[PDB]
DNA sequence: TTTTTTT
């Protein structure tokens, strides 16, 4: 029991929260250990703080305290009522014991089992941060350790110079008007102890090795004169260690630059080696004692080179705040910044650097934010349920509000301009003229929402469908978990709201999709793509999910204009790359259609015809690996079950399970037939069930997954891969989706040229007969959205440009003489030259939202919290020169693995989110090659690490057994069942014997896992919040993915990311010399991509692709397999129009005439080719090999394979990729005829 | 018999694993089998004259064609490799073949195939009999002449010949920090030893000789001389390949006719795979560079001819691919794209006559003596001269600067190096195109960076960078007369790039030939970038 | 017998 002074020497509020600092050494206070109860007392003699001991920290000067149970005195309470005596010359003091027992419940009204314990998760991850440090960078004990029985070179792994890398340096710009500066250097130094003076002894009695250390540094000051910088010496003791350098002359602007070195120069001697090594080295400049003003460091030069761009110059006007002061060679580096931003006081190098990045959020909670965003939120205009309901008149007054604050916000900017932009005013002016831009379009919608009377009704649609899907996942999620709940509880206003910038976006959309006639539709110039973006984690999904439903719910109500139908068909077409992607996309997709459905159904009834009577439905649209093909294969997968046709798991609309044998049925199929999905409700409650769906037309879950049955019944949605779209060039039938049909089977449905049915049937099983009729054609879809558009670049990006030359043709017709397009909607986390990609893939021109403003921190939708108010995302780096990788990922797993279990063992169940650790890898044999380590060598030393001489303070026991895989491997029966098993939580219950909190696992209970692996995605299915730690194997291939894979961890808990950095690489070294600097500027740095199409290597791959695809699907007489040989001088007239559409568009794209004559000679080349075989006779030419006639047939076009590719090889997927070769291997027995020998 | 392991793609074939290399699989490694056991007629041959010319002149005259690599039993012949494994549970380490080791394996699942220790009962031997996972050992013996071995386990644990035929453990050495120290016990005769004892000098006095073996061609030699090394489980210094190549050019040196071919007025455009564009030259880089050529269809082929084991090629110390004299080789092509950057003659020819390119050529020619007189070669032979020295630093930098800027995978682009200057047609320019036929920038993603204003733009970044490196001090202070480097002022941290890429292998290079460094100045081929 | 990840 020891006593104590408060004195507030520390800053930091949430450390001054749980610390206590003493000055002077740890020397005078080494009675002071652990577990032991101190009190604290202010400078009246007030009884302020009880605390109990958990660590002790010390330096040469200070010493910091830290605590795990603290109680807080409210009352003012005197000092005289105890017996004890006053602190003297504020120092230590010991406590009777008896007396402070005593004194605990008389005064205090407390005793010892009633002190509560820390809750904060905040002071919990600087705890492991600094547990972290000192076993990974020392010193353990304090300024004065010791370390027994081992070498002092393998203790720690980084920061550690070798005698003759051995120096370090920095460089940085010092200003013209002071003459001298200060430098200071620290290190440490070990010494062998000799034998009489320590104790320690091995088991069998021999004495051990022990070292001592002893610290070093010293001051210098150095005039600045040009040249180079004469040798020093800190340190007398030690005169073989130098600093040096050199000066350099002034710039334009009158600077110096100003290069340092920290140079070990000692020599090696034949024995104890390790006294020659320096440890712990550190470098700090400051300016002198006497100089007039403290800060004299200023900005790295710009470096131009002759180079303009407008997004550069704003992206520069952006981020003027935050300044770059120094750069560091092997070494990070770290700057204080004065009162003036511009102006910097001291500089120093730190070996491990760390960083805090500040959370984005949407304004409207807290108490400083404007005062209209608060009324809305007050107001419950956000409501989707109460716009439904009102008048026209409140409807546009509470929409009003809206744009009125947006354009004050707007007036408020342009004033800042002369004062706040100084250097930067032609840039701020452009930046003014877009949100005036934006502020029109608004209007503008509000416009067109007043006059017309469908779009009143299909935005009421929308609002509707939107909030019943939202109030109604949250009950099937909850109810798929076992959770004894109600309708009742999940309708509440807080789970029915919008959020401010998905609204203005709706509002922004509607005007061009309620009017085709509207400008931005009917003219080849100056249309709008619209791109979104914003951080992770916002709704920009549910964003654009409400334009696809208003886009549904208008199309109806328009009429059949122009002689098209519009009563059916696919109206929006949704791609993604990543298979999985689509497959979570799905799930998502799907309430909405339920909730379109219900509300469809209800309408009817009532006696409403205004939706028409045919339901709404969606598709997959991916590769015969994931889809059946045919209805027989869809047979045979539910045959072979009962001794794939169901991607669902689980009901969207009621959460009961689905049974794969019971619950789906295919009816029989003489030449085609129907697969249906009923919901699981044994009761017969669900809409969805057998007992209720019976009698709709489309029964059961309305989702379609094979391929025929899409193809003979559009649905309205429809999700698919980028890579299905180079299919066209194959089949044929594949124009039903673009609306090229003219016959219909009432039997089958919509038919294609060569089709099985020609719809004339008798009667059969009692079936009526039937006959052929004719039907005008469909409206092409409306909508198209692309989304991760940043990954649509390269290789890649290319031939999806080149193929979207078809796509964008095929959904055109005609509307009074004009040509009607549809309208593109991309969505982005990034943004870096998007004109010219946008302007390459799409040939559009580009319009981003929302824009930026005259600041980073603040724009009208999105708010930069500060550190003050709200946690962040805290990096630290980790970098070692000629270290092996595989020996700094041991030591790191090891210790954060046990350090976690230290955390655990004081705390308990608040260190849950960093209880399992996530790894990220770059590839795959790297995985491979660790996965070996993790089971043996990890466990090993984890189950050693308190069971020597060696001393380690801040570690603990663990023992490590579950380890999972996340990878390409896993079935997606259990990938559900795999995200629900890192629910679990690590289970502890207080050991009241032992003091602890313990792990104590039931029979035959669930364990949790302990370490997760993860390939180039994670799993990235559901927002799960245990998950707050994460370390990164190297620098990943790009910026934007190094955004995204390290912003999955720590969302509704504090994170910490950690990167391990090899230093022979060049991205990963460059990184490291600008840590600080790099994670503060992010969207500065994101790296360049392009598209270019209709360059020669692109051609000679998609050209032939890309010109039968168009001819195929526009035309009848080429549509079938027997479609080649119709070639001929009467029909030779139609292939000129497709020839003249890709080379209008080839010199749209390029600009320049030079691709377009290459472009013109490649599609002759070609035409003339295609010419002179189908003229050849005695023979029948045809596409592919197929049919009974194939005996004479001859096929046109090949297949990639071993062949050298021609001019005809048509491809089958977007990317190209190579295939593999596999290995035979030879297991038999091998005898030995030879010795060893000397 | 044989059984399906794994799979790979066939582009390493060459470069990476193949005839006598180690391959790291996730369960187990194995040994590539020779040439000569392998499936003659799969293998799809490739035509191109002007490589098996050369390829026959130096393996002689009895080859025959250049064949791809090939494509349920069909594959690439393994063999288990090294065949001494320890089991996980018990610490018992046993071979292979001595019976106490069985496979458990899928035919139709090949990739879980593992080995177990058959009835595993622990150390004590009271725990039930199970099967049990196995893990190879970590530690091999190499020999500089080529051959390969497992480590001596039964020599080693008892310092010499013996007659115990016990068991033998591993253990962790008890303390967790520590990987240097190491304990191999012996149940029976219950003696101990460390495995530190077969590192540095004292290696010498331990190790036994070396046998003689080649694992992927199943033979012994009579004997060898040379003294053998301890060497780790997976080491960057086991197996480096010797290749060849060459261009498709239009119609004896290969080098010659491509530099002939590249610096006429008018380029040929009748052959399928070459076409060139004229594309400017940046207005910053006039005096020195006359002629930038983009190339936007080019062709390579390639070829392997050999290995060695323990040291880079500088041919005693090359290992044959088959027991005889072979009649094919592994063979490989590639279709892509490539820049063309010429320089100017009298620029080189004034800068040649100063006095610190003089200084730098001595030092550079008295490392070189020394470095070739320290294994027996004749030291006045195959110096290519400063101007070599000087094009293949800028290449480097060049090549690190595409990867720092355009964000590109780093072993994607190759570099081709022309600086012949004795047969009477002097020549200056570098060669920079792509490495596969899937890598970055394949679809015209570098023939975009020919552009003036790009060219420019990354010349600049890459001379502004290099002036200070990470290790700087004892960087620029470097001599290689004293420790017969082939290297001045040019480390791992500022200069090298992957084996991939890298013509000669990191030889030859000095960043100070460039640029003014911090302790040569007036050497500089550029001057105020 | 067709669709895609990954160095
Ligand atoms: N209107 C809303 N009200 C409350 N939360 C919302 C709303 N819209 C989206 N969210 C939240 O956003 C999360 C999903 O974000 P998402 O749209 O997937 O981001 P991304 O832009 O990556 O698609 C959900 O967990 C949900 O809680």
């Amino acid at each position: 029991a020891w006593i104590a002074i408060d004195h507030n020497f520390s800053r930091a509020q949430v450390l001054t929260y749980y610390t206590l600092q003493l000055k002077g050494e740890h020397s005078l206070h080494q009675a002071i250990s652990d577990n032991d109860w101190i009190l604290v007392l202010d400078t009246t003699g007030n009884i302020t703080r009880v605390g109990r001991i958990l660590r002790i920290r010390s330096d040469l000067e200070t010493t910091t305290i830290f605590f795990d149970r603290m109680l807080q005195v409210k009352s003012v309470v005197s000092i005289g009522i105890t017996p004890f005596k006053f602190p003297p010359n504020d120092r230590a003091g010991r406590i009777q014991w008896t007396d402070f027992i005593e004194t605990l419940p008389k005064e205090l009204h407390i005793t010892i089992a009633d002190i509560p314990k820390i809750e904060d998760q905040t002071y919990i991850r600087e705890l492991l941060q600094l547990a972290v440090m000192d076993d990974l960078l020392g010193p353990a004990g304090g300024p004065n350790e010791l370390i027994v029985d081992m070498g002092v070179r393998d203790r720690y792994l980084v920061g550690k110079l070798a005698p003759r890398p051995s120096s370090l340096g920095m460089t940085f710009c010092v200003d013209g008007d002071v003459d001298r500066v200060e430098i200071e250097a620290r290190w440490g130094r070990y010494e062998r102890v000799p034998n009489d003076e320590h104790q320690f002894f091995k088991s069998n009695g021999q004495k051990a090795k022990v070292w001592k250390r002893i610290p070093c540094g010293g001051k210098i000051v150095l005039p600045l004169i040009e040249g180079s910088i004469s040798h020093n010496a800190p340190d007398s003791t030690s005169p073989e260690v130098r600093v040096q350098g050199s000066i350099r002359a002034k710039n334009d602007n009158g600077d110096r630059l100003i290069t340092l070195f920290l140079v070990n120069a000692q020599e090696e001697p034949d024995t104890n080696r390790d006294t020659a090594w320096v440890f712990q080295p550190e470098l700090i400049v400051r300016a002198a004692k006497d100089a007039a003003k403290p800060a004299i460091f200023r900005r790295r030069p710009v470096l131009d080179a002759d180079g303009m761009d407008p997004e550069r110059e704003a992206l520069e006007m952006i981020y003027r705040d935050r300044v770059e002061f120094a750069v560091g060679h092997g070494v990070a580096v770290h700057a204080e910044i004065a009162d003036d931003v511009t102006l910097a006081t001291e500089v120093r190098t730190t070996v491990m650097p760390q960083y805090e990045v500040q959370a984005t959020e949407t304004p409207g909670l807290e108490l400083s934010d404007r005062p209209a965003m608060r009324e809305m939120v007050s107001s419950g205009l956000l409501d989707m349920q109460r716009l439904a309901t009102l008048d026209i008149d409140p409807l546009v007054d509470a929409l009003s509000v809206l744009t009125n604050d947006y354009a004050t916000w707007i007036d408020e900017q342009n004033l800042n301009v002369s004062s706040k932009a100084k250097g930067f005013d032609t840039q701020a002016q452009t930046a003014i003229n877009r949100c005036q831009e934006i502020h029109t379009r608004l209007q503008e919608g509000i416009n067109t929402l007043k006059s017309n009377e469908n779009a009143l009704a299909a935005f009421r649609f929308a609002n509707q469908a939107m909030a019943t899907q939202r109030i109604r996942s949250l009950y099937a999620l909850a109810m798929r978990r076992g959770e004894d709940v109600t309708l009742d509880k999940f309708d509440v206003l807080k789970n029915r709201s919008w959020r401010p910038f998905q609204l203005a976006f709706l509002l922004l959309s509607i005007p061009s999709l309620a009017d085709p006639c509207h400008p931005d539709r009917v003219k080849p110039i100056e249309a709008y793509a619209d791109l979104l973006w914003f951080p992770t984690g916002g709704g920009k999904t549910e964003a654009y999910l409400g334009v696809a439903a208003f886009t549904m719910a208008i199309r109806r109500m328009q009429g059949n204009l122009g002689g098209y139908d519009s009563s059916r068909g696919l109206t929006v077409i949704m791609r993604y790359t990543l298979r999985l992607l689509t497959l979570q996309q799905f799930q998502r997709a799907t309430a909405l259609i339920c909730a379109m459905e219900v509300l469809r159904r209800e309408a009817l009834n009532k006696g409403d015809k205004s939706l028409g009577t045919e339901p709404f439905t969606i598709g997959l649209w991916v590769g015969n690996k994931v889809t059946p093909g045919t209805t027989e294969d869809s047979h045979n997968a539910i045959e072979k079950t009962r001794n794939s046709p169901v991607q669902l798991t689980s009901c969207p609309w009621c959460g009961t399970e689905i049974v794969p044998g019971q619950d789906v049925e295919v009816k029989k199929d003489k030449a085609g037939g129907r697969t249906f999905v009923y919901c699981g409700d044994k009761k017969g409650r669900c809409e969805f069930s057998k007992g209720k769906s019976s009698t709709q037309p489309h029964p059961g879950i309305p989702v379609l997954v094979v391929d025929e049955e899409i193809y003979h019944r559009p649905p309205t949605m429809m999700i698919a891969t980028v890579d299905k779209f180079a299919m066209m060039a194959w089949r044929g039938q594949v124009r039903t989706l673009f609306g090229r049909v003219e016959k219909e089977c009432e039997r089958h449905g919509l038919l294609w040229p060569g089709a099985n049915c020609t719809g004339n049937h008798q009667a059969f099983k009692g079936q009526p007969s039937a006959k052929v009729k004719a039907i005008p054609p469909i409206r092409p879809p409306d909508l198209i959205i692309q989304d991760e558009f940043h990954l649509i670049s390269g290789p890649l990006g290319t031939m999806v440009g080149l193929y979207e030359t078809a796509v964008d043709e095929l959904c055109s017709w005609t509307l009074n003489g004009k040509t009607v397009k549809p309208k593109i909607i991309a969505s982005t986390a990034t943004v870096r030259k998007a004109k010219e990609q946008v302007n390459n893939v799409f040939m559009r021109q580009v319009s981003v939202f929302p824009p930026h403003g005259l600041d980073v921190e603040d724009n009208f939708f999105s708010v930069q919290r500060h550190i003050k108010d709200k946690f962040g995302r805290r990096y630290l780096g980790v970098c070692s020169p000629g270290s092996s990788r595989p020996a700094m990922l041991i030591r790191v797993y090891t210790a954060f693995l046990t350090a976690a279990q230290e955390l655990f063992d004081h705390f308990g169940e608040p260190a849950d989110p960093y209880m399992t650790m996530v790894g990220y890898f770059n590839s795959l044999r790297e995985l491979g090659g660790m996965k070996r380590l993790a089971e043996d060598d990890v466990q090993t030393r984890s189950y050693r690490v308190q069971m020597s001489m060696v001393e380690r303070p801040a570690l603990a026991q663990r023992s490590v057994n579950n380890i999972r895989e996340l990878t390409s491997r896993v079935s997606s029966q259990d990938i559900p069942k795999y995200l629900d098993n890192l629910e679990v939580k690590f289970k502890a219950e207080f050991d009241s014997s032992a003091g602890k909190y313990v792990t104590k696992w039931q029979e035959g209970d669930t364990r949790a896992i302990d370490v997760v692996l993860a390939t180039n995605m994670l799993s990235v299915g559901v927002d799960v919040n245990r998950l707050g730690l994460m370390a990164v194997n190297g620098q990943p291939k790009g910026t934007a993915e190094y955004i995204q894979a390290t912003s999955r961890v720590g969302r509704s808990f504090p994170g910490l990311v950690c990167t391990v950095l090899t230093w022979a690489r060049p991205r990963d070294l460059s990184h490291y010399e600008t840590f600080e600097h790099y994670h503060a500027t992010f969207y500065k740095h994101v790296e360049a991509q392009s598209v270019t199409p209709f360059s020669p290597r692109a051609m000679d791959r998609g050209l032939t692709g890309s010109l039968l695809s168009l001819m195929r699907l526009k035309n009848n007489e080429f549509s079938p397999n027997e479609g080649a040989g119709k070639l001929d001088m009467s029909n030779q007239s139609e292939l000129a129009h497709a020839i003249e559409v890709l080379a209008t568009r080839a010199g749209n794209v390029a600009e320049d005439n030079a691709r377009k004559l290459l472009a013109e000679n490649e599609l002759k080349e070609r035409a003339d080719e295609w010419a002179k075989e189908a003229s050849k006779g005695g023979r029948i030419l045809g596409y592919e090999k197929r049919g009974p006639d194939k005996d004479k047939t001859v096929a046109l076009i090949k297949s990639p394979g071993l062949q050298a590719w021609d001019n005809w090889t048509v491809p089958m997927s977007m990317r190209e990729v190579e295939s593999g070769v596999r290995l035979i291997m030879d297991t038999k027995f091998i005898k030995d005829d030879h010795d060893w020998k000397p | 018999n044989k059984t399906p392991v794994g799979e790979v793609r066939p582009s390493q074939l060459l470069w990476t694993y193949g005839p006598g290399a180690l391959i790291d699989l996730p369960s187990l490694s194995v040994v590539t089998l020779g040439i000569d056991r392998w499936e003659r007629e799969r293998c799809q041959p490739i035509q191109e004259a002007r490589l098996l010319a050369a390829v026959r002149k130096v393996l002689g005259p009895q080859v025959e064609n250049l064949r791809m690599p090939p494509f349920a039993n069909i594959g690439v012949p393994v063999r288990p490799f090294p065949r001494w494994m320890r089991c996980v549970k018990c610490g018992l380490l046993s071979p292979f073949d001595d019976g106490l080791l069985e496979i458990k394996e899928d035919r139709f699942r090949a990739e879980r195939t593992r080995f177990v220790h058959k009835g595993c009962t622990g150390s004590k031997g009271n725990l039930p009999a199970k099967d049990a996972d196995a893990v190879p050992a970590r530690f091999l013996l190499a020999c500089r002449d080529g051959h390969l071995d497992d480590f001596p386990w039964h020599y080693f644990v008892h310092g010499g010949n013996s007659t115990c035929k016990g068991t033998l453990r591993f253990f962790e050495s008890g303390a967790s920090l520590q990987t240097e120290n190491l304990w191999v016990r012996c149940d029976s005769c219950e003696a101990s030893r460390s495995m530190a004892h077969a590192f540095g000098k004292a290696g010498k006095e331990n190790l036994p000789a070396c046998r003689g073996r080649h694992p992927h061609l199943d033979q012994f030699d009579i004997d060898c001389g040379e003294e053998p090394r301890a060497v780790l489980l997976g080491a960057t210094n086991s197996w480096f390949p010797i290749t060849l190549s060459a261009l498709a050019i239009p119609q004896a040196d290969i080098k010659g006719p491509e530099w002939e071919v590249l610096t006429e007025a008018n380029p040929p455009t009748d052959y399928p795979h070459f076409m060139s564009k004229k594309i400017g030259t940046p207005a910053q880089f006039i005096p020195y560079i006359s002629r930038v050529l983009l190339l936007e269809r080019l062709r390579e082929v390639n070829a392997l001819l050999g290995f060695t084991r323990v040291e880079a090629p500088e041919r005693p110390q090359m290992a044959s691919l088959a027991r005889n004299k072979p009649e094919w080789v592994p063979a490989n092509q590639v279709h892509g794209e490539g820049i063309f950057i010429q320089f100017n003659e009298k620029t080189l020819v004034a800068w040649e006559s100063l006095d610190a390119v003089k200084q730098v050529d001595e030092m550079l020619r008295g490392g070189h003596t020394g470095w070739r007189n320290s294994r027996n070669l004749d030291p006045n032979e195959d110096y290519p001269g400063i101007r070599y020295a000087m094009l293949h630093t800028l290449s480097h930098l060049l090549i690190r600067e595409l990867a720092l800027e355009c964000g590109y995978n780093a072993a994607s682009i190759r570099e081709r190096i022309y600086a012949d200057t004795s047969n009477g047609s002097p020549q200056a320019g570098i060669l920079i195109y792509t490495a596969a036929a899937d890598s970055d920038g394949t679809l015209g993603g570098l023939v975009d960076l020919g552009k003036p204003e790009n060219l420019g733009r990354l010349l600049v970044q890459a001379l502004n960078r290099s002036k200070i490196c990470s290790s700087d001090p004892l960087c620029s202070e470097h001599n290689p007369e004293k420790d017969r480097s082939l290297h001045a002022a040019a480390c791992h941290a500022c200069t090298l790039v992957a084996e991939t890429s890298c013509e000669q292998g990191n030889r030859y290079l000095d960043r100070s030939l460039l640029i003014p460094t911090l302790e040569r100045i007036h050497a500089a081929f550029f001057k105020g970038f």
